[PDB]
RNA sequence: CCUCUGGCAUGUUGGAACAAUGUAGGUAAGGGAAGUCGGCAAGCCGGAUCCGUAACUUCGGGAUAAGGAUUGGCUCUAAGG
RNA sequence: UACCUGGUUGAUCCUGCCAGUAGCAUAUGCUUGUCUCAAAGAUUAAGCCAUGCAUGUCUAAGUACGCACGGCCGGUACAGUGAAACUGCGAAUGGCUCAUUAAAUCAGUUAUGGUUCCUUUGGUCGCUCGUACUUGGAUAACUGUGGUAAUUCUAGAGCUAAUACAUGCCGACGGGCGCUGACCCCCUUCGCGGGGGGGAUGCGUGCAUUUAUCAGUGGUGACUCUAGAUAACCUCGGGCCGAUCGCACGCCCGGCGGCGACGACCCAUUCGAACGUCUGCCCUAUCAACUUUCGAUGGUAGUCGCCGUGCCUACCAUGGUGACCACGGGUGACGGGGAAUCAGGGUUCGAUUCCGGAGAGGGAGCCUGAGAAACGGCUACCACAUCCAAGGAAGGCAGCAGGCG
RNA sequence: AAGCGUUUACUUUGAAAAAAUUAGAGUGUUCAAAGCAGGCCGCCUGGAUACCGCAGCUAGGAAUAAUGGAAUAGGACCGCG
């Protein structure tokens, strides 16, 4: 379950040792009409870099990419696609950018190949600057 | 640049100062102050290039340090002081009071007013702060952080300030139907009623403004300065009264004026 | 000098970026504080913007909070028992943020016995002849004895904490940064966090 | 090269010197400089050597101890003139400042006196009264503005409570509906 | 290489000196093959761990290529049932 | 101005290039009467530099006893100019150059809810509850001995100030507010009890800092925001709470006083800065795999830094980019606004007056300061080079002139 | 009136976009290249406007080209327990 690291993994704000005689979870809404998910409230994970249950603000840009690799832990790689217009030829090129985004463990079942909305935040690592804000499934793939 | 820059080239100056291309390499760099670098008009530009009370910067220095000019009800003695929007620059020996508003174009105008109007001026509130003992603070566009304001005055409104006490008298809430000056952008100097407010979460919000003669236009909030309740301002408006008639209408109104004058 | 650069290291792709400028001053590093336990020695460092920082080097006391009953006291630090960062920071006794120290329980025992008038610690058989605990525990009026009686139903403590009080020293976790701010502030470990770190220290002993 | 206190050789050695070190006058602010100074131990390799007689011997040397050089300037601080002429706390200093005689060819003889700095003078007393008047009028205007805001907030809050009062009245009308 | 069980009395003599010349070990400043037919003989390198390894080639090798660093004692820590 | 012509053949029709034609720069030749504007050691050598200059600065308002000048009204200091010197501020702007640098710089776009900010402007500057009629002692200029072949080199002796550096209080100020609470009083019960008031003594009691707990004035699209309450702290390499300065000079009955200067915690504001978000660049595959425990990609927890972040450290996970051209290499590559040619298309250039960057021979390190990894600042090492008594000292024209090459 | 409404690409509008340069409005530098001035017997005035690729922001359009829904009914809608 939880507490698999060296230090105690706890949400900083809520104080869990008030005397009695279950644990209250900290969550928020990130805004922009993004509805905070159900697993972020009934969840038992803690996360420093979760957009809903952590100390990150979603601010600036709102992008959307396509999940290609989910091998990094608590973060994944999305693949953005776009058509670039050269002006000599009146045509397009298919280019792409691979950015690494932080995938909170509230979005539980995510497979490769589904369009994911990400949101700009503070720089979370060397190459991570975006959190996953909502997930929609692929074409079909409801099985 | 290993620190703060202190000059400004004549070419890189903001254009609404209307400084000539040829007479200088440098433009006067505005000192830091209650207005931004490109939003203000320097007092040397206000005296020398436009009123022509002075001829050169030495005469500007002599005017400014005989303790004559009194901007916003206080005498400033530096040549390059930033005098920005809605500022009251007063000259006591000529008995002549000037209020700084953009005209129909983007530039500032020599705008003579009365002393009864020069006793006050108007300010857009930028932010409301709460201070160190639960003390409401209101911050204007010219950094006038008067505290304990009226708790109905909120973020994007305007207030009327009596300058001698330096204190609020009345206010205009940012609401539809009120007149507004467009203090920035491509609509710089227009006057019209606020007809629509378009919200955008995250990005900047815009406002549709319908002028005196029907021509509506959109402008984001940061460039908008409300100037009075309803269809009437609380200040005296300049010549043109904020329309931006087209270039054809400007052409035939100067042509008919020269034809009628002869 | 010692620097914090993104320009000195490889790209996302693994390629080498060639530098276009020198080491600027604002991309600055400094040697570590490596704060030890001892009689206090704080050096000030001149900072960007003309500010100052207080590096602890030796640091004997710190202001620790007992969060369940809300009493923080200046308390002397005796040992560092755990560090999630590194074991050599346990070995060479080093105070950092989120390191776990032992502090003597005597000010918290004084506050608890002043507040509730019940013995805490106190391996029974010993009794203090200098009578200070006696005038602490006794001599209440009839009007205020029911006040203390109302308090002493909310005066029960955890058994792990009571073991630490009978030991005379209790576990705290530091939350201030002593190389940055100067202090060794922290909080008493309680409950699930407490038994988590007690399980870690027991696993370290073995 | 000058000898330097506390360097503990007999020969010559180079050092970074700063502001506040001996043997070095820095030009711009925070400047350091390599200078070569000499060790503080004396040997035969010295051009000139400085000696300061601290104890008087039996004989009156005509070089040094016969001619007393009078000290050129008199004390300027009022506290040091009080220490020099043993003033009380109450008696004046202005008659006991030393003034200097001035005489040369052609011009008139004169007597010149220093500006006595840090004495209790009415301009100092006026400044001290003025900023404490500033303090009391700051507390005055804080009291004034806080009471004025309290009245204005009481106005706005009674307006808001009477408006929500008729709204709760509309709620009870709809509940009776 | 040193020791325990087991074995022996130094390999067909002892004693006193410590010269040359030997035979067998060593060591040498400064130079470093100038010696000599010829680096003969002696010498350098050497184990292990971590790196690093070229020309060529039958693609298997060369290769311990070449070139580096580390190595003791003690007090700990982690991991491997 | 949407343009063609000579040339292979004995002659023809073609593909086809060579050559003519027209600009725009760079050099050069020959020539040159007037006038207005006007590029100019960029291309090779960011190669080397003699000499001279290029950054200093005082107000009524920080320090004035240099007769260096000067007034007489003195005896209850100090008229007023004032060299020097201490102090404060600038010297991080400007000027020059294009060597580096190919998602870098830079352009448009955004964010700082992830930070610092001298100055300016506006706020706050009796909020704390415990000798001030002004505290201390240095030091420069000045005087007087010197040393050195030599420098904006300095030693020793005397004096003497601070808005330099230290120390440090009275007032407001008599109490509120919490805890502590001896004790006092009222009702009621057979009574314990129960219920309610008043209150001796002591502790603390401002803003900033650091940490922990509770509740939810003003906000934002969204805070762990702002504000409130509690509990302690408040760095001796110490955060504020004025031991200042000048003009006029008054009013109560010695005390209250006007207008300014200077200084400072914190908060806005300004000039910014710095890291980020998205998109964009020339040639090369005779460059197809690269990065990776010697950080490469993440997670956790810290160190450092102004802050975010592998920036760094420890422990784990084995990832990250690539045929959509990564990685590597080249560039006679600073990028861009733009320039030249031009029908529509495009093609080449952009060293260069505006913006941003980088750099002062090459690299590196750093003091001071708000801001410098500064070079008309130091510290070294390399290269080059000046003076000398041979012990030492001083240097950086890719600033303006100018010289060599 | 506020909030929500398959998603894009495309097209249109609006914002936002430094000046200097280019086009260009006015204006007898004696004309012009220029310059931002000038003109009237103190006064009257100008110092505009356009373009600013790509990318990002906004509000209309739905033709074209992608993209989706309900097919082991985990489908909508109305309610019920
Ligand atoms: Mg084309
Ligand atoms: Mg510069
Ligand atoms: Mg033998
Ligand atoms: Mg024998
Ligand atoms: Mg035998
Ligand atoms: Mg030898
Ligand atoms: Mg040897
Ligand atoms: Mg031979
Ligand atoms: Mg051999
Ligand atoms: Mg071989
Ligand atoms: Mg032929
Ligand atoms: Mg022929
Ligand atoms: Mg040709
Ligand atoms: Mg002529
Ligand atoms: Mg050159
Ligand atoms: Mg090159
Ligand atoms: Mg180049
Ligand atoms: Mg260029
Ligand atoms: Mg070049
Ligand atoms: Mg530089
Ligand atoms: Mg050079
Ligand atoms: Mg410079
Ligand atoms: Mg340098
Ligand atoms: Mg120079
Ligand atoms: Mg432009």
């Amino acid at each position: 379950d939880i507490q698999t690291e060296r230090a105690y993994q706890k949400q900083p704000t809520i104080f869990q040792n008030k005397k009695r005689v279950k644990l209250p979870r900290y969550y928020k809404n990130i805004g922009l009409g993004f509805k905070t998910p159900k697993e972020a409230i009934e969840g038992t994970y803690i996360d420093k870099k979760c957009p809903f249950t952590g100390n990150v603000s979603i601010r600036g840009r709102i992008l959307s990419g396509v999940v290609t690799k989910m091998k990094m832990q608590r973060t994944i790689v999305i693949r953005r696609d776009y058509l670039h217009y050269i002006r000599k030829y009146n045509r397009f090129e298919k280019r792409h950018k691979n950015m690494s985004v932080h995938l909170s463990p509230c979005f539980r079942d995510v497979q490769i190949g589904d369009i994911v909305t990400v949101g700009e935040c503070r720089p979370l690592s060397k190459t991570v600057r975006f959190n996953v804000l909502k997930v929609t499934k692929a074409a079909g793939t409801k099985k | 640049a290993r620190g703060p820059k202190k000059h400004l080239k004549r070419v890189a100056a903001p254009k609404h100062w209307m400084l000539d291309k040829l007479t200088g390499v440098f433009a006067p760099r505005p000192s830091t102050g209650p207005h931004k670098l490109r939003e203000c008009l320097p007092l040397i530009i206000f005296l020398r290039n436009r009123l022509k009370y002075a001829l050169t910067g030495d005469e500007v220095k002599k005017i400014c340090m005989q303790r004559f000019i009194k901007i916003d009800g206080k005498v400033r003695t530096d040549i390059t002081y930033p005098a920005g929007f809605m500022d009251v620059i007063s000259i006591d020996k000529t008995g002549e009071n000037f209020r700084l508003i953009y005209d129909t174009k983007g530039r500032f105008a020599v705008h003579r007013i009365t002393p009864e109007e020069a006793k006050y001026k108007l300010c857009k509130v930028r932010k409301i702060f709460v201070g160190t003992k639960g003390i409401p603070h209101l911050v204007t566009h010219d950094a006038r952080t008067i505290r304990y304001p009226d708790p109905l005055i909120k973020v994007n409104d305007t207030i009327q300030i009596d300058l001698e006490t330096g204190k609020i008298t009345d206010f205009i809430k940012f609401d539809t139907g009120n007149l507004c000056m467009v203090t920035g952008g491509a609509n710089l100097g227009r006057i019209g009623v606020i007809t629509n407010r378009e919200r955008h979460p995250g990005s900047f919000d815009v406002v549709h403004v319908k002028d005196a003669n029907g021509n509506s236009f959109a402008t984001r909030l940061s460039n908008i300065f409300v100037i009075g309740k309803g269809n009437k301002p609380w200040i005296s408006l300049p010549r043109g009264k904020g329309i931006r008639l087209t270039i054809a209408e400007e052409r035939d109104k100067r042509l008919a004026a020269k034809q009628s004058s002869g | 000098g010692i620097s914090r650069d993104n320009w000195h290291k490889r790209r996302k792709t693994g390629g080498k970026r060639k530098p276009y400028h020198k080491k600027r001053k604002y991309e600055l590093g400094r040697p570590a504080a490596n704060t030890k336990i001892g009689p206090r020695r704080i050096h000030t460092v001149r900072v960007r913007g003309g500010n100052k920082k207080y590096r602890a080097l030796r640091l004997d006391v710190g202001n620790f909070s007992w969060g369940s009953e809300c009493c923080t006291r200046k308390t002397r630090i005796i040992d560092v028992v755990y560090n999630a960062s590194n074991n050599e920071l346990v070995r060479t006794k080093t105070l950092v943020k989120n390191c776990i120290v032992l502090i003597d329980s005597t000010p918290y025992r004084q506050w608890y016995e002043s507040h509730y008038a019940l013995p805490l610690g106190r391996k029974k058989g010993a009794k203090l002849t200098p009578e200070e605990e006696e005038i602490l525990n006794k001599k209440r009026s009839k009007k205020i004895q029911k006040k203390y009686d109302e308090r002493k139903k909310n005066a029960k403590i955890s058994s792990l904490l009571e073991e630490q009080f009978q030991q005379g020293k209790l576990l705290a976790c530091i939350a201030s940064r002593p190389g940055q701010c100067g202090r060794a502030d922290g909080y008493v470990l309680e409950g699930k966090e407490l038994e988590f770190y007690l399980r870690k220290i027991k696993a370290r002993k073995g | 090269f000058p000898m330097k206190q506390g360097v503990l050789t007999h020969g010559r050695v180079r050092l970074l010197l700063s502001k506040g070190h001996s043997c070095y006058r820095p030009r711009r602010t925070g400047e350091r400089k390599r200078k070569s100074v000499r060790g503080c131990i004396v040997d035969a390799n010295l051009s000139v050597l400085n000696l300061v007689i601290v104890k008087k011997g039996e004989k009156d040397i005509p070089g040094l101890t016969d001619t007393t050089v009078p000290r050129r300037l008199g004390p300027k601080r009022a506290s040091r003139i009080r220490k020099l002429f043993n003033l009380s706390k109450e008696d004046d200093v202005r008659q006991y400042v030393v003034r200097k005689p001035l005489n040369k060819e052609g011009k008139k003889p004169r007597t010149k006196a220093p500006k006595i700095q840090r004495l209790v003078t009415p301009r100092v007393l006026q400044h001290k009264r003025r900023r404490i008047a500033l303090k009391k009028q700051r507390t005055k205007k804080n009291k004034e503005e806080a009471a004025e805001y309290a009245k204005l907030l009481a106005k706005r809050m009674k307006e808001a409570k009477e408006k929500r009062q008729e709204q709760i009245a509309k709620r009870r009308r709809l509940s009776s509906l």
